[PDB]
């Protein structure tokens, strides 16, 4: 359990992390579906003025 | 140096910041069974990874005015993973089992617990000629309490159970308790189902106390079979 | 990189990345799990590891998780972290995630 | 440190560990490097001689590829009475976000950049014209047409490159131009002097103008024509990776955000939501 | 090759030497293996 | 034994005796321009101590809704010192940077800074078109405050700001947080006043707390200039 | 000579007088998977005689108008012995199997059975797009029937089903069947609850006929797993 | 047992035979193995020195054809009011049973696949248009466009093909890309940890999607523009043959069979009848 | 092949190697011309 004395407070965080060890591979690239885009960005047609 | 220690077994590990060496039964260190000393003609099976690995049994909770809590072996562990699989489908059974007990509080806390592994711990009724029953022994996985830690619940004594293998979980020094205990018997192998041949007692000798915010304090015991050997196979019992 | 662990709603910024965890009254307690998919939308997609790999369709290799405790320096605790190979349904108790 | 890796690691097999004053397991993130718990100090491991190739994730693999930099629709015909039969584009490599957001992936890079145009043309029907058109390179900030029929086209030293549309897409190399040894993907500063100038927009990081016009003169009809401008890094060298671009991207000119309406990717909530931090999301229901 | 200007070459993927430990271990004092981090 | 460290430039000295080892971006070490990679071609002036040493900021308060700090350099050190003074004077500058970050508290107390050395920190602003003004990005002495550190104000994130040159101070691990940065630039020198090199940002991940008395818990930073270099002499601007 | 036989594995033997040599898939015999070939990096556990051993099925009745039968691997043994708990805790196995098939009559009595060993045998459902659903694919150590043996119940035929390992047993010359498997599979471990590798199947293309005695004629299945190694080891499923 | 063969083998002559407890011609086919009387011992034979080749049937020629795996026609034209200028196809070899078949005699198959893209148009007369089209290559369950003008047709990373009508058909290699050591012609499981997956379908056996979209925007009229997809197999390793496909398909997700209303290769007979076993169709009338 | 990855190169019709007995006689116990099988 966690325990902690009266003047810590009773309620702690962890902050977790992952990595990849150096046996990974990766294969077979395709466009990331992080980002994505509908319109023209602001000044994109500025560009051709 | 000896204060942290990390125990890996199989697919577990278990690390721990404030130890205090660790014991080794008799000095002794787990192995599989030799053929100058074998009765079973069978070749046995010798799971390793999937039975030598650390069990974690529900934890117990140290109270200002708790007796103490034990744990047969192997019966606290005949019914859990492959471990108890195997004790299941076999008539007999051997191995050693690395200990660690488990109690962390605050620097504002005391108390000491004897952790300590007891051969063949015979357990004896209180006030009546009538010898403990089935049920009075066989606790599995819960395991039991002392009704007389006093006299360790057979007449004898807890002052003198030092004898036997053991470690203490003092408070302002450590969270932990190792120990790590090779097969005892008098037979190569046995039946797992009827015989334990060690007892994991945890005492409280000096009882819990504090005066800064009151938590539950609980006591947890991993236990991990070492050099596991099986023989004599048929159908779960 | 850091896991959005808290991805929880009324979890705000940088709170959907720290797992809070309290003092408990019953014993053995499930804290947290974890969806494993690196491939997948869930608390490791914005990590360098997922965000890299979602660049690509096939991955192999072992994975690292490491917890920093930033509780107090009087505070102290014992938790177990489980990995549960495929299967089965998540494990909610100890004794199951355990093995 | 450094080395020559073609494979994935192999794994070697390991025993029990029982030792005081050893513990793999436990690290120390304040000090800002990564975990060297390896696999076989956290469980016992088998032998694997492991046979994965690393080389799809190389650099020069992962940029080295023709994206889309810029698209320009048209009308060519007569006008008498917009971009007459021509136009100019300010290169740069911040109007589409797929290219944008792996380019960002990294502070500076180095490459020189293969040039690919695509052109198709659709009537506004008797056919499609076989046009010649002219794509010329003009230096930063430098002269540029002003007509579809203009002196400047006769591109003395500029360079140009003339090309039909029945021919396969034009291409050609422009070097690692930089008046640095690298691009700045990233400008934490002023181009200028004055207090008034651009922020995060280093000139030295522009390749330059693109001005492409049809050459035939006007048809009878008129038709829509659109250009296609493909870039493909090659000889590329990176340096010091950046946190990926979660939040969608706002402009051109800017690193600026607001976040999706509502998750995933919203300034308040980049991962969606799952109903509480013991809830498993795709849990199997056996 | 066939052209004059070495920059017009084929792309050049055969650069396979690595150093992760400028990224994963930028710490100026080796930290070994099982032994306390501090 | 790397919870301890000195830190000795020029006529300044620093000293912790709860650090995590240190970092050196990339591995890397500050040095002078070689004659093989340098481009202006006047003799340059290497003033040596007197600006290779430790110069304190004004310190912040660690509140507990803080969103965090950043601190722009050379912006940051342009006007103190001779370093300031050597900035002034030369359109050109060169120099690598030693950053200590200082934070002490109580057992009692718990709290996470991220502390990293961000290249080229482009910042971005939130919710228009409109790219961040002059006065948005040259802070100076004072540094300036987060508005989303979640996305570390450029539409990335926080949580992926490890791939940068980094440690964090944890209070119940360490009070200090120090990291060697080498020149980092394109071009092998840079005129001081519209370009930075580097951003030292500070966030408070875990936000500071305690149940005992509570006190102004500040944040302090020195950064150590190290092997500067100036050319291009004429009048201070 | 080649028609008395003894299969000895673990606890277990079986012997005939009257075999027909015995077939070895693809002129291959198991093995342990090698560490060229290995994927998974814990270390397997490798049980030995507690899984590599005979398990009798349940026989089945040979009957005038029988269509045939047949049992999927590792699915068959899923759920028996050792074999199956270890296949429940692991979520990756790996195996080769001695399939023996028994089935005695009478001098009097004639019919032929063709004992084939199919690998990857993905069924396909008659009369219908919908295709074959769990329950109809998994049965588990009760097997299945044909519903059309003539064409294998997946469109193709059983006249070319020769092209797999296989024996006959044809009444008046042999009374079983052996056949030894190595592992098959694109992939050197797999789940065994969700792919079999293997697919016995008992076809009497020649019915079962006399003019004697009736009586029930049973055919019996006894398979042995060889070389098990199991990895992923967690909860049972 | 393995040895290189070039040429079927030759023949000895043989002589007469009257041996006690040889008996060649007789076998047991209870064993398992096939019949292994030579006709040396069958018959007096003479010497024949054989000269004929097998290379026609190694198995890198038997597969190695270029079969078409895909066929699809749709309407270019303004779909202002299907498959709208563009379509999408998840990549099978179980469409086209002449493929299908030769590749079930196989139970698993490692190899690449060289990829024919055929395109023919025809107007719904002016002439024929010369477009240019774009073949994006989207892996398993990956995004694909939903437009003929989204974003996503920038192809920052997917490899994507542009080609003209008018050019020889588009041809690329896709590698052996099974995240296995083989392919799984037959798949004796289900693809998911619950009980609800489709049976028979590994997905670990799916090359993946293929985006194709007409680059031009619309013309005044309409067309009929149809894609035609071949793969050929190469670089081939097969293993464990099996009995051949004598039922007609019906569905390309599973084995599923009827069989023909009539013989032949009707589920109650595969072969066509005659009248007796001792009847012999096409017997010579002399 | 002109290509960098080697698996874009032409067809490779030049293996050769067989081994029928695989498939024709997969018996543990050789059988033996002439003599009776069983
Ligand atoms: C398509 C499918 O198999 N299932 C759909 C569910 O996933 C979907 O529920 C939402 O799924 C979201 C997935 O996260 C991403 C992703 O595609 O991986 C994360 C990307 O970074 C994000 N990209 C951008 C540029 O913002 C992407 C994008 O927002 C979506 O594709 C747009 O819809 O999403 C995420 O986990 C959500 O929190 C979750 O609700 C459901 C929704 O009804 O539909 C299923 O078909
Ligand atoms: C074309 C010719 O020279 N003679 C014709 C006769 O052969 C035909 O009588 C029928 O012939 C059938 C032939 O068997 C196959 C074949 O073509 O070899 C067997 C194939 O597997 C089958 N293919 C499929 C996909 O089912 C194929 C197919 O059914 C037919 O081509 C379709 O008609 O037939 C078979 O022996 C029949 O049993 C037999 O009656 C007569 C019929 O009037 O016409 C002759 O011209």
């Amino acid at each position: 359990n966690l325990i902690v004395p009266s003047e810590s407070s009773d309620t702690c965080s962890l902050i977790g992390f992952i990595a990849a060890k150096d046996d990974f591979s990766l294969r077979l690239m395709r466009d990331s579906p992080d980002i994505g885009q509908s319109n023209h960005l602001h000044g994109a047609e500025a560009a051709y003025q | 140096s000896d204060r942290v220690l990390q125990l890996k077994l199989g697919n577990s590990a278990i690390v721990t910041q404030e130890a205090a060496n660790y014991c080794c039964a008799y000095g002794e260190w787990p192995n599989y069974l030799p053929d100058h000393e074998a009765v079973a003609i069978d070749k046995p099976t010798q799971p390793e990874t999937s039975t030598d690995r650390f069990y974690t049994l529900r934890s117990v909770k140290w109270e200002s005015n708790s007796t103490g809590w034990w744990w047969k072996l192997p019966d606290a562990l005949n019914n859990i993973g492959m471990f108890g699989q195997n004790v299941q489908y076999h008539y007999l059974y051997r191995s050693g089992f690395l200990i660690h007990v488990q109690c962390n509080a605050t620097k504002f806390h005391q108390g000491a617990l004897l952790v300590v592994a007891i051969p063949e711990h015979q357990r004896g009724a209180h006030d009546t000629t009538t010898s403990p029953g089935f049920n009075d022994i066989m606790k599995g996985e819960r395991g039991g309490t002392f009704n007389h830690p006093y006299v360790l619940d057979d007449g004898t004594s807890i002052a003198c159970a030092t004898i036997f293998p053991h470690q203490w979980i003092n408070l302002r020094t450590n969270n932990s308790a190792t120990i790590v205990l090779p097969w005892m018997n008098v037979a190569p192998m046995d039946f797992p189902l009827r015989h334990n041949q060690w007892t994991l007692a945890v005492i409280p000798v000096v009882p819990l106390g504090t005066r800064t915010m009151s938590s539950v304090v609980p006591i947890t015991v991993s236990i991990a079979p070492m050099c596991c050997e099986f023989n004599g196979l048929r159908h779960a019992i | 990189s850091m896991m959005e662990i808290n991805n929880t709603d009324g979890a705000n910024g940088m709170e959907r990345l720290r797992v809070d965890i309290s003092v408990q009254a019953d014993l053995d307690q499930l804290l947290f799990n974890i969806p494993l998919d690196i491939q997948l939308d869930g608390p490791l997609r914005n990590t360098l590891v997922g965000n890299i790999s979602r660049y690509y369709t096939h991955w192999s290799g072992s994975l690292e998780m490491t917890f920093m405790f930033c509780g107090s320096f009087m505070a102290t605790g014992k938790l177990i972290l489980c990995y549960t190979p495929p299967g089965g349904s998540c494990p909610t108790t100890r004794e199951t995630a355990m093995l | 440190v450094e080395s020559i890796i073609k494979t994935a690691t192999d794994t070697v097999k390991s025993e029990i560990n029982a030792e005081l004053g050893v513990v793999p397991s436990l690290n120390a993130v304040e000090t800002g490097a990564t975990s060297n718990t390896e696999p076989e100090e956290a469980i016992q491991t088998r032998t694997v001689i492991n046979q994965h190739g690393v080389s799809e994730t190389l650099v020069e693999n992962f940029l080295g590829r023709a994206a889309l930099v810029s698209k320009k629709s048209f009308e060519y015909k007569n006008h008498a009475s917009t971009h007459k039969n021509f136009f100019k584009w300010t290169i740069n490599t911040k109007s589409f976000v797929q290219l944008r957001r792996k380019l960002e992936l990294f502070t500076y890079l180095r490459f020189d950049a293969e040039i690919t145009i695509l052109t198709t043309v659709a009537v506004n029907y008797m056919g499609l014209p076989d046009l010649t058109l002219q794509a010329m390179f003009v230096p930063t900030g430098a002269l540029t047409p002003k007509e579809q029929d203009s002196f400047h086209w006769q591109s003395g030293s500029n360079a140009s490159v003339f090309f039909k549309i029945s021919d396969p897409p034009a291409r050609m190399t422009i070097p690692f131009m930089c008046i640095n040894s690298a691009y700045s993907v990233f400008y934490d500063g002023f181009a200028g002097f004055e207090k008034n100038g651009l922020y995060g927009i280093n000139p030295a990081d522009t390749i330059g103008n693109l001005c492409v016009r049809i050459v035939n003169e006007h048809q009878p009809v008129g038709f829509t024509v659109t250009v296609r401008v493909y870039m493909k890094p090659k000889h590329i060298k990176a340096w010091a990776p950046r946190p990926p671009r979660t939040m969608p991207y706002m402009s051109i000119a800017n690193a600026n955000y607001k976040g999706r309406d509502t998750a995933p990717n919203t300034l308040n909530a980049i991962i969606g939501n799952r109903a509480s931090v013991t809830t498993m999301p795709h849990n199997i229901v056996t | 090759n066939f052209y004059k200007d070495s920059y017009a070459a084929s792309a050049s993927k055969q650069d396979f030497s690595q150093d992760p430990s400028k990224f994963t271990e930028p710490v100026v004092e080796g930290l070994k293996a099982g032994a306390p981090v501090l």
